[PDB]
């Protein structure tokens, strides 16, 4: 999977 | 959002994130970008988090509808097409912000790599739903963006830099899932992981935590792929 | 959605639920209601699920922003106000569907109770954010809707009927959280639970599961309240 | 809490 990237 | 102050848009994007209002968060950050000033590191992250959440929900919905469509009136295709068009619209919006004018104004390596990684990701999301005359061209656009990001990152960042690591992670996913190049995906993930591991000794405790979190993700992919 | 067939709107609402696209699901079901035909039991449930999800996300966001506002420029209040206005707009939309014309065309007890419970719930959500000249009137509107639903349900449904049970649950929440009547909330929840328990012996295995799931919720509230 | 009411 890719970077979740959904939380700052 | 042209009548709202840049600082107010940034503040509201942070509030929208805490409220789990990601569409609002993305609209606030689009307004901030359109003020025309460069973005700081924190602001780049807010922009990226906002749109990753928006497009992530669309991608998950698209996969549900596409699975139903594949298993089977026109309603399922129609609804899959509308979700698809909306997803493409968001990707086009992000790509438009990068092209006008975030990338060309990004001169230091940290900012430029960040935006080129974004560009690769949003072309990759377009590629996930593409089937026709432009699937090949969209794949090449993603490849080219990731490749330019990789070239700068290897020249200008240490191998443990988290953006360099996340770029390599996502590019390896591109190779595995989009480009039908699993061996390239495995090689990239392995080389990235190993070169990072050899550099960990240079890091503080906090940086070590930042880098190893992403190195773990590289490992989890390598475990699924091998 | 005036150009889409009723059956296609219902099918797409079901697809939207599977894709976790609740705003779409609500828009499809609003279109279905506006076709002007009565709704079946399954269709009433789709309408209710869609809007409960939409307003549930808005309520959760509103509570986050209100907490931040209470703890502390104009940005937090401004953003809380915009989420609040959007929440009120959704509640008004649902109430408008019930008033034009779902309730007046609902003659059997199952449909009428369902819609009056909805009406109480959406006035309750309005009451949660009301502070001014109409807070009292909004609370009374919720009370009146729930009370009429209760009067019909006690006359026309067995005490284990799941809609009767959920109505009593939500009305007890109204008493506890909105009307500042915790003793009324406790009495209603206890009487409801006990009268249901005495009727379980009449039920099949499947109905027993349906009723006891809601009776548990009554118990969890009684445990928190006592 | 009220009926969750969020799954058909
Ligand atoms: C694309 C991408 C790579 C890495 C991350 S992170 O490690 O979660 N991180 C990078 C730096 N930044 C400031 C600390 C926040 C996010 C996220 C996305
Ligand atoms: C308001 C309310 C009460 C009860 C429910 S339920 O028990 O989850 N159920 C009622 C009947 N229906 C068909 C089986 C589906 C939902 C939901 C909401
Ligand atoms: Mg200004
Ligand atoms: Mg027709």
């Amino acid at each position: 999977g890719s970077i979740p990237g959904r939380r700052s | 959002m042209g009548s709202m102050e840049r600082a107010s848009l940034i503040q509201k994007a942070k509030l929208a994130e805490q409220a789990e209002r990601y569409e609002d968060m993305a609209a606030f950050m689009k307004g901030a970008v359109e003020k025309g000033e460069e973005l700081s590191c924190e602001e780049r992250n807010l922009l990226s988090v906002a749109y990753k959440n928006v497009v992530g929900g669309q991608r998950a919905a698209w996969r549900v509808l596409s699975s139903i469509e594949q298993k089977s009136g026109p309603e399922v295709r129609e609804y899959r097409e509308k979700v698809e068009t909306e997803l493409q619209g968001v990707c086009d919006t992000v790509l438009g912000l990068l092209d006008s004018h975030l990338i060309k104004e990004a001169g230091d390596a940290e900012s430029r790599v960040f935006y080129l990684k974004m560009k690769g990701d949003y072309y990759r999301y377009l590629a996930e739903v593409a089937t026709g005359d432009d699937k090949k061209r969209i794949i090449d656009s993603a490849r080219s963006a990731y490749q330019e990001a990789m070239d700068i990152s290897k020249k200008e960042m240490p191998p443990t830099n988290p953006i360099r690591l996340g770029l390599a992670l996502n590019f390896s996913v591109f190779h595995y899932e989009i480009a039908n190049s699993p061996e390239e995906a495995i090689s990239l993930a392995k080389t990235t992981f190993d070169e990072a591991m050899a550099d960990l000794h240079t890091l503080s405790e906090d940086s070590y935590k930042d880098s190893t979190l992403i190195m773990q993700l590289l490992r989890d992919n390598l475990t699924l792929w091998t």
